[PDB]
C-alpha cells in the first residue's frame, strides 16, 4: 500500500497473507469463511508452496492472534493466463477451519444483481494489505488500508497500456501518490453498505504504483459470484 | 427496490448475508454470532 494508514486493531479482520517456504507474504486474500480463502489466480504462480496466514498485523512481531493454516485445494480460475491477466480469480480450501477472533473474521459475499447496482454504484472502496509502500521500495511489515475512489471504466482504459475487460474494475487515484502495490496483490477490496463491508475485488495489477496517469485494476468479485459459489460447494 | 427498499442488506424483500437473519422489522439484520462476516472486531 503506497499511502494510506496502517488497520488499527480488529479493522481489516479479513485480510489473509500468503506466505512462501522463506516464511515471506508474497501476495494477500480475503477470508471468506472458516475454509475459505479469496485470492489472485497470479498469485498460485509465484510460490510452487505456500501457506495462509490470518491475524497478522506486524510481520516482525508474533502477536496473541496470529495463526497459520495449510491449503489443501487450490482452484484457480481454468480462464486465467498471464496474456490478458482477464478472471484472475482463484479460492483456497484450508485443511484446517479458521477460528474467528479478534483480528480473524470474513468479509461478506454479496448477491450479485444487487451487488452491481448497489455496491458497485458506491463512490470508494477500501483495499489492505502488506505491499510495497512505493513501486521500487519494499514490503510493509505493518498492515496497511487505503481508501480508493472507483474509477469510471472508459476514463480507466484511456489510461490503461492493457485492455481492461468486464471480469475488472479500477479504483484509485488519477495523480495523488496513494494506491495498492505489487504484494497487497490477491488481498481484499471492500465496499460498505450502511454498516457491513462486502467483498468487492480482489487486487489485481497497475502499471507500477500509484503512477500519475494510471489507476489499480481489480478483478470484479461480482463477475464471479456463481463460479465462488460452486468452488466453496466442491 | 432502491432507498435499498430500507434493507440493511440485500433486496420490497430484504434479506442478508450468511451469518444474519432479518429482523421483526423486516428491514433490518441481526448477526446470530459473535463474528459475522463484514463487522470490524473489538475487543
Ligand atoms: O503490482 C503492481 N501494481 C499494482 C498497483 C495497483 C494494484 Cl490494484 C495492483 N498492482 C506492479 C508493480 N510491480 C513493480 C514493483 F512495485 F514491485 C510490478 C507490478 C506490475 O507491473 N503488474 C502488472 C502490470 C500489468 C499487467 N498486465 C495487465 C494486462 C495484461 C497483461 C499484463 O501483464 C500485469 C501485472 F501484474
Ligand atoms: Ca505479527
Ligand atoms: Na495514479
Amino acid at each position: 500500500i503506497v499511502g494510506g494508514q496502517e488497520c488499527k486493531d480488529g479493522e481489516c479482520p479479513w485480510q489473509a497473507l500468503l506466505i512462501n517456504e522463506e516464511n515471506e507474504g508474497f501476495c494477500g486474500g480475503t477470508i471468506l469463511s472458516e475454509f475459505y480463502i479469496l485470492t489472485a489466480a497470479h498469485c498460485l504462480y509465484q510460490a510452487k508452496r505456500f501457506k495462509v496466514r490470518v491475524g497478522d498485523r506486524n510481520t516482525e512481531q508474533e502477536e496473541g492472534g496470529e495463526a497459520v493454516h495449510e491449503v489443501e485445494v487450490v482452484i484457480k480460475h481454468n480462464r486465467f493466463t498471464k496474456e490478458t491477466y482477464d478472471f484472475d480469480i482463484a479460492v483456497l480450501r484450508l485443511k484446517t477451519p479458521i477460528t474467528f477472533r479478534m483480528n480473524v473474521a470474513p468479509a461478506c459475499l454479496p448477491e450479485r444483481d444487487w451487488a452491481e447496482s448497489t455496491l458497485m454504484t458506491q463512490k470508494t472502496g477500501i483495499v489492505s494489505g502488506f505491499g510495497r509502500t512505493h513501486e521500487k521500495g519494499e514490503q510493509s511489515t505493518r498492515l496497511k488500508m487505503l481508501e480508493v475512489p472507483y474509477v469510471d471504466r472508459n476514463s480507466c482504459k484511456l489510461s490503461s497500456s492493457f485492455i481492461i475487460t468486464q471480469n475488472m474494475f479500477c479504483a484509485g487515484y488519477d495523480t495523488k501518490q496513494e494506491d495498492a502495490c505489487q504484494g497487497d496483490s490477491g488481498g481484499p477490496h471492500v465496499t460498505r453498505f450502511k454498516d457491513t463491508y462486502f467483498v468487492t475485488g480482489i487486487v489485481s495489477w497497475g502499471e507500477g504504483c500509484a503512477r500519475k496517469g494510471k489507476y489499480g485494476i481489480y478483478t470484479k468479485v461480482t463477475a464471479f459470484l456463481k463460479w465462488i459459489d460452486r468452488s466453496m460447494k466442491t | 427496490c432502491s432507498d435499498n427498499g430500507d434493507c440493511d442488506q440485500f433486496c420490497v424483500v430484504c434479506s442478508c448475508a450468511r451469518g444474519y437473519t432479518l429482523a421483526d422489522n423486516g428491514k433490518a439484520c441481526i448477526p446470530t454470532g459473535p463474528y459475522p462476516c463484514g463487522k470490524q472486531t473489538l475487543e
